[PDB]
DNA sequence: ATCAATATCCACCTGCAGATTCTACCAAAAGTGTATTTGGAAACTGCTCCATCAAAAGGCATGTTCAGCTGAATTCAGCTGAACATGCCTTTTGATGGAGCAGTTTCCAAATACACTTTTGGTAGAATCTGCAGGTGGATATTGAT
DNA sequence: ATCAATATCCACCTGCAGATTCTACCAAAAGTGTATTTGGAAACTGCTCCATCAAAAGGCATGTTCAGCTGAATTCAGCTGAACATGCCTTTTGATGGAGCAGTTTCCAAATACACTTTTGGTAGAATCTGCAGGTGGATATTGAT
């Protein structure tokens, strides 16, 4: 296997309009300019926590592929039970 | 390997309540998660209950108490009647 | 040239998105963020496509519900504009930072 | 012969539920009435959620229940909302709800 | 006639109660309340003494932590006086109301 | 002079709780609000405790019934067994 | 015969932990190392809290650890506080803490 | 009927860490609650891990993963090293 | 800035509720020894589906302009809560019959254990059905300037 | 209150992905039938420790006074929403190699299953031991009026 591009700064892929949309679904009408970076930071923590546990389940099973079930179990452990993906 | 799901039973019940209504596969997946979720919750409450009382057997009585602990008011009442009825009937048939 | 007043379109957007269910973050960008984060935890991982969608459904539900709480915090302060301090108070009361 | 489900008057599988209870390591022993009672409860809760979701589907002029209908059913029902208070229904969206102070005008 | 200004003694009490651990609701009245509530679920019940005490330790720790969140909500609205709407906001975000 | 039981949770007791919670100034309406909140808290915990009491075929609510009730409500308490 | 605890170099009871695991209905079987590993983890966590609790008793000029000290040790320690984030230590009280805006304007 | 607790073992550990420090009854009861609580969380997590992977056995490996899932950073690292050390020592002994 | 009223410390003191030390008893455990049973690792491999490259294009992200109206500041007065002094009723404490929580013994309804026999939920593959996404057009509200 | 610029409602209609429609195969279920085992209901009962009463004991209820907090009214700088031009990059449709997940068989290292010997933690009673909770004394800080 040759090369594999370096992943960096992808938190910026969570754009201002996407965050605005999520806040609209949450019933928000007006948004301070500082909210976007704050939301990215909160999403990163949320994702690090769920992904850490999901990958822990992946390693325990000695797999190299993170499954939908590894995520469902990780979400359940965190009190964020998710229906619809085998869980 | 065969993978089980409550799908056909969910479908049978769907047909009883809403004869001409169908369900998408994603909604059926959600219903299968729901049934498994409640099964585990009730079974786990039953397990703890039996352990707390130093009993090695989970009987319908532990399921009933687990149901009362787990379900909100009116749902617990109706679940209790349906389960009691199902057991009384079951035991009358043999 | 016609112009809706500020807030009018915002309210329209709220009604539109609260009526629908499609994910609101672009899919590939979210998938890259997931891969970047996962990669820093453990190298050479692969992902089932439904594992990434599961993370996205959960992340968006989490954020929408946090914005609802944030909104309540801004309104509590007699504002209609959410600010970082509202998100922080919401997470603190939730026990996410408490 | 007859299934334990038929003897109990249920649609849900008593045999399956008995098996799942044994394999789950909930207790050393599982009595015969346990799976009957449990299958009955699961069946009842599923009847309840499908009753409400099919109504949400009808309300939306649809014949097929989708996740959004399951979510509207659960979130608009006080008890199901509580039972699923920490559950996320994928592709469910949220209930329309705009805080009053955010609406325009007055009165 | 000496007189401490409004707040001076309040602050003094906060310092005092945050240093100690004794229960702050009187026992008998709490016990009566507990028995009365239980009688609605099952009549003619008795209580081990440790059962009532556990309920009081749990109830007090619950209210004290709720008052902390309530206080953050009042402060969020630029007040220093807790009001019912502060307790309501805290409970809603905790998901006890939500 | 009579006295409603929940009223036995007095203004001073509530203020002390609030002080330990870091509260400096209190609205008069807080006391009744607090009583209502405390009653809901006790109803939820006691209901489950009694459910464990009855399942055990007892007439006495034990500390363990309370500990198990608190635990399932996500309010784990240390110091009373379990 | 040497106790499994002594063989593992532990103070906590391996034998009892094995027994508790078996009867807790956690799995059909329990391997030999599981109760040893688990006992060691329980011992270590215990030492950690008693270590910090004892220090709190000391700072308070006390030689006997009481609930207050366990609470001070746990709530002042970032990790223990999170591990016990949903636990109430009876007779623990709270950490001294007054929101700055509430202090008088000296 | 015997009432078992971790009291005597908690006390032995106390003496190793603070030789001249005692512990009150209430505090000890808190420590007993702590040990039972962590035991149950770790055991339950290990139980789920084995079931998820369709294994009938809870081995030191499920205990280890359970620890990494349940304990915060540094606590997990030291618990893992302490656990690994004890199983090593144990395994090397006639 | 100057007392003056109080709260807050700290050094010391000691009775006692609660922790510690010790003897005796033993079912409960836990450890050792023996033989059988078995979960799941390695080994080999079928086959799903994951990563990746390609190409096309339009749904959206980006960046800017402009100004509506929101947040933040300032001011101020009504009035609600804090502090406090005044007086008694509910709570706390210590003592005592029994309601039952438990320990013990008896016994069967009911739950493993085990060998067949029969039924059924999956599911692999091909075929036809059918609800509604998605675009279209036009009559009906909604908004916002005047 | 009229009028235009636009969003919103929505019933109707076509193409299609997703769904309900059958055929055949069946291992994994689930069920029917004897033998053997035993968990725990049931009854009786001893020992706690709970409910309740009496009285020694330590807040709470209540009205007065006013400090200072809340929230109303006012003002305005500039943030943030709305609209717009531009074109990037996500999305969509497909194909392909192959990493690796997952099925199948072999087979031992390690676990279950007693049976037996030993040690040990828990309990009960007796009696001595001790950390520290309050109580005292005097010193000093804190607070608030002057
Ligand atoms: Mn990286
Ligand atoms: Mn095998
Ligand atoms: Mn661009
Ligand atoms: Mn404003
Ligand atoms: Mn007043
Ligand atoms: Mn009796
Ligand atoms: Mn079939
Ligand atoms: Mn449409
Ligand atoms: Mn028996
Ligand atoms: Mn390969
Ligand atoms: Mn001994
Ligand atoms: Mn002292
Ligand atoms: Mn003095």
């Amino acid at each position: 296997k040759r090369h594999r591009k370096v992943l960096r700064d992808n938190i910026q892929g969570i754009t201002k309009p996407a965050i605005r949309r999520l806040a609209r679904r949450g019933g928000v009408k007006r948004i301070s300019g500082l909210i976007y970076e704050e939301t990215r930071g909160v999403l990163k923590v949320f994702l690090e926590n769920v992904i850490r546990d999901a990958v822990t389940y992946t390693e325990h099973a000695k797999r190299k592929t993170v499954t939908a079930m590894d995520v469902v179990y990780a979400l359940k452990r965190q009190g964020r039970t998710l229906y619809g993906f085998g869980g | 390997t065969r993978k089980e799901s409550y799908a056909i039973y969910v479908y049978k019940v769907l047909k009883q309540v809403h004869p001409d209504t169908g369900i998408s596969s994603k909604a059926m997946s959600i219903m299968n998660s729901f049934v498994n979720d409640v099964f585990e919750r009730i079974a786990g409450e039953a397990s703890r209950l039996a352990h707390y009382n130093k009993r090695s057997t989970i009987t319908s009585r532990e399921i009933q108490t687990a149901v009362r602990l787990l379900l909100p008011g009116e749902l617990a009442k109706h679940a209790v009647s349906e389960g009691t009825k199902a057991v009384t009937k079951y035991t009358s048939a043999k | 040239p016609h112009r809706y007043r500020p807030g009018t379109v915002a309210l329209r957007e709220i009604r539109r998105y609260q009526k629908s269910t499609e994910l609101l973050i672009r899919k590939l960008p979210f998938q890259r963020l997931v891969r970047e984060i996962a990669q820093d935890f453990k190298t050479d991982l692969r992902f089932q496509s439904s594992a990434v969608m599961a993370l996205q459904e959960a992340s968006e539900a989490y954020l929408v519900a946090l914005f609802e709480d944030t909104n309540l915090c801004a309104i509590h302060a007699k504002r209609v504009t959410i600010m970082p301090k509202d998100i922080q108070l919401a997470r603190r009361i939730r026990g996410e930072r408490a | 012969a007859k299934t334990r489900s038929s003897r109990a008057g249920l649609q849900f599988p008593v045999g399956r539920v008995h098996r799942l209870l044994r394999k789950g390591n909930y207790a050393e022993r599982v009595g015969a009435g346990a799976p009957v009672y449990l299958a009955a409860v699961l069946e009842y809760l599923t009847a309840e959620i499908l009753e409400l979701a099919g109504n949400a589907a009808r309300d939306n002029k649809k014949t097929r229940i989708i996740p959004r209908h399951l979510q509207l059913a659960v979130r608009n029902d006080e008890e199901l909302n509580k039972l699923l208070g920490r559950v996320t229904i994928a592709q469910g969206g949220v209930l329309p709800n705009i805080q009053s102070v955010l609406l325009p005008k007055k009165t």
